RNA sequence: GGCGUAAAGCGCACGCAGGCGGUUUGUUAAGUCAGAUGUGAAAUCCCCGGGCUCAACCUGGGAACUGCAUCUGAUACUGGCAAGCUUGAGUCUCGUAGAGGGGGGUAGAAUUCCAGGUGUAGCGGUGAAAUGCGUAGAGAUCUGGAGGAAUACCGGUGGCGAAGGCGGCCCCCUGGACGAAGACUGACGCUCAGGUGCGAAAGCGUGGGGAGCAAACAGGAUUAGAUACCCUGGUAGUCCACGCCGUAAACGAUGUCGACUUGGAGGUUGUGCCCUUGAGGCGUGGCUUCCGGAGCUAACGCGUUAAGUCGACCGCCUGGGGA
RNA sequence: UUAGCUAGUAGGUGGGGUAACGGCUCACCUAGGCGACGAUCCCUAGCUGGUCUGAGAGGAUGACCAGCCACACUGGAACU
């Protein structure tokens, strides 16, 4: 159902992106946070407020370049069916170095880039392309 | 039940024991009649040479002309009916037969 | 499946107060007692096989409840087992 | 198309 | 890599094992990751060299051997334990709609049989005829009775059901679906190989039943022949009980569930408010058809009910024919 | 188009046994063991370090070199 909730969220993200909505909402929680927030810090979005503590609310404001969108594409990598995990050498790098890939260690969620300086590895969440 | 079956194939020869041969047929259930005009069809019968020329017209179809001498040959009784409702049902065949088109 | 006075008591006997309505413990005693009022229904009426799997939903959802307090606290599950006669 | 299809038969090469 | 039509989504449903799982906190460090030790024989391959006049070839050291075992770490995610929370999934009440199923009665046309009455030369059937029926009076009409099966109109891309499917009315028993207001349990869930049940019609077993229709067959036309077509009849079967058989172009030729993404023309079914100022105005869920944007697509077309973008799981296909 | 297999079989006591633990062997005691994470049956095959192919992941195989196991006309047995 909605047992990866990750993947529902990049799904909210790629619909709006592409069909000219200026802000979308979903049900918030906690690695959803550290991973908008992330976005936020990397130039993809604008900004995340919550909503709610009973029922937890999250909200992302879009961004465009001319009404183009600045998320062309994102890309699922792991799922509950199959887990994927790298080291710190084996990190993937998302168009040739161009976009960032989401990894979440031990000190927090990071990209590959920051993982250099972290020299970490774990599960790879999506391509931020 | 009360049909007949066509079992032995085309043809096979075999000789007489005094001379000649012979050739088996198959059981056919077909009539070609694409070749000539319905002239030949009157040239086709035995007895119906020797009363040519003798009906009104020059030209005859010999069922709704008036005065057809073949006709009257067939009711005089030299010449038996089974044969004469069989004749025009060669002709009206060839109304039926010709339809689509065939040409060699 | 029931009227209201066979519905509200079997709640008041095997609930706390009058709003223990929701429990698990109920659901089971709801899909009990009503499989014990179809015992008659289906045995002169096997041609009926449309009801049938109304019934054999109900004893599949008895299942996946009993499954719960099970799993969870079996004191509970102990009382209710013997309670309305199940395990045969 | 599921890799967990996969776990119970692998592709059968001819 | 695909499964609407190119080969392919089991006919459908339940459900064990298996896979997977909302949200908050603590704990364990299981998976994973970081570091280190030991090990991964040599030769081969790779890096820089050296040597045989050169190359092949031989060879120095390093790298590689992405492996496995152990220790020390980090705790974001996954797993386990613990306490939870409520939007998921359920429970109650008040209600509304429906050919949902089973059982038992009952109605009236029509068909045919039989009884009676009045009544006369054809009825019947086809492109045209014939077989067939009828002066024992057919056919037609009217009265009365018997049996059998189906439900005109309503009735409509209308409704219901997991599907095949389901249609006179009435009673009884019984199933799910949906809506409103709250209360309540607290992930109780999704999915499914074997297993389990349902599953059009034909046909099979035993015992009933018999109008109409109707394989085989009888008979007459057609015809080259008619075996088929057409027509007059007619058994099995169609009907019911009791089983078995389990296949269909069982098709939406689309497996199920959930999350989102511009919209219209309508239908069906509710509910909330409103000079009730009319069966209306304004909203708002459930179900359903036709258009159509972006997007997708081999094209056709799909297009908020996806064949758009994604996740969870399962089935199935690998040139045609053989098959 | 292999779903049940297995009675020295699974475990225990004691005796015996080899260089060493042990159903390795024997009496007794228990009725378990294995198995849809493929037991068992049938067919095929020495395996590995590697070679070859391939951008890689994979794919096919195991001659020469090296490591190990088995075998020495067929079958069985013990001595040294
Ligand atoms: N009583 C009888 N039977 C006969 C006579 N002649 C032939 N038959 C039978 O008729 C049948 C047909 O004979 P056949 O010669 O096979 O016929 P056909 O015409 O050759 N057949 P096809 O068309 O296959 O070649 C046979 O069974 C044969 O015995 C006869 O004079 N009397
Ligand atoms: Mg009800
Ligand atoms: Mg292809
Ligand atoms: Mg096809
Ligand atoms: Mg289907
Ligand atoms: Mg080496
Ligand atoms: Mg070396
Ligand atoms: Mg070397
Ligand atoms: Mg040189
Ligand atoms: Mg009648
Ligand atoms: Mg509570
Ligand atoms: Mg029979
Ligand atoms: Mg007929
Ligand atoms: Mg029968
Ligand atoms: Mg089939
Ligand atoms: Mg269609
Ligand atoms: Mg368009
Ligand atoms: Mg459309
Ligand atoms: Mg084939
Ligand atoms: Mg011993
Ligand atoms: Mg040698
Ligand atoms: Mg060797
Ligand atoms: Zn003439």
């Amino acid at each position: 159902s909605m047992q990866d909730p990750i993947a529902d969220m990049l799904t909210r993200i790629r619909n709006g992106q592409a069909a000219n909505k200026a802000a979308v909402t979903m049900p918030s929680s906690k690695l959803k946070v550290a991973i908008a927030n992330v976005l936020k810090e990397e130039g993809f979005i604008e900004d995340f407020k919550v909503e709610g503590d009973t029922k937890p609310e999250l909200e992302l404001t879009l961004k465009y370049f001319q009404g183009k969108a600045v998320v062309e594409s994102i890309q699922r990598v792991s799922r509950p069916g199959l887990r994927i995990y790298k080291r710190k050498d084996e990190l993937p790098k998302v168009m040739a170095g161009l976009g960032i890939a989401v990894v979440s260690t031990s000190k927090g969620v990071m990209t590959d880039r920051a993982a250099r300086q972290a020299g970490l590895g774990g599960e790879i969440i999506c391509y931020v392309a | 039940s009360g049909l007949g079956q066509h079992t032995t194939t085309a043809a096979r020869l075999y000789h007489f024991p005094h001379g000649g041969d012979v050739i088996d047929s198959p059981g056919v259930r077909e009539f070609g009649l694409w070749h000539l005009e319905p002239e030949q069809i009157t040239q086709g019968f035995v007895e119906f040479h020797d009363y040519l020329g003798l009906c009104k017209y020059r030209d005859c179809k010999h069922d709704t002309d008036p005065g057809c001498a073949i006709r009257e040959a067939v009711e005089e009784g030299k010449i038996a009916e089974t044969r004469f409702e069989n004749y025009h049902r060669i002709l009206e065949s060839m109304a039926q037969v010709k339809t689509r088109k065939n040409f060699s | 499946s029931l009227s209201t006075e066979a519905t509200a008591k079997i709640v008041s006997e095997f609930g706390r107060d009058a709003n223990d309505t929701g429990s698990t413990e109920v659901q089971v005693a709801l899909l009990t007692a009503q499989i014990n009022h179809l015992q008659g229904h289906f045995a002169e009426h096997k041609k009926d096989h449309h009801s049938r799997r109304g019934l054999l939903r109900m004893v599949s959802q008895r299942r996946k409840l009993l499954d719960y307090l099970k799993r969870k606290d079996v004191a509970r599950y102990t009382q209710l087992i013997e309670r309305l006669g199940l395990r045969r | 198309a599921t890799v967990n299809q996969l776990v119970r038969k692998p592709r059968a090469r001819k």
